[PDB]
């Protein structure tokens, strides 16, 4: 799986 | 399918990929209920985007649609499309 990006901010 | 799960973008999130969306604060987005099926994730997973990793729908309120993630999104319900 594509990996996410962590939360903005 | 007649159906799509709705979600609003709790986030900003600038598209990283020819695929992705940009996501804004407060942006709606409808996922086609088929997609979630097609995942394996339509059995009550819906609700819980942040554990179905990448999505991919139409964002009503900018017009575009692709992918963005899970993580970024709040499920709000669901709608007849």
């Amino acid at each position: 799986k594509r990996p996410l990006p962590p939360l903005p901010s | 399918s007649a159906e799509g799960y709705q979600y609003r973008a709790l986030y900003d999130y600038k598209k990283e990929r020819e695929e992705d969306i940009d996501l804004h604060l407060g942006d709606i987005l409808t996922v086609n209920k088929g997609s979630l099926v097609a995942l394996g994730f339509s059995d009550g997973q819906e609700a819980r985007p942040e554990e179905i990793g990448w999505l991919n729908g139409y964002n009503e309120t900018t017009g575009e649609r692709g992918d963005f993630p899970g993580t970024y999104v709040e499920y709000i319900g669901r709608k007849k499309i």
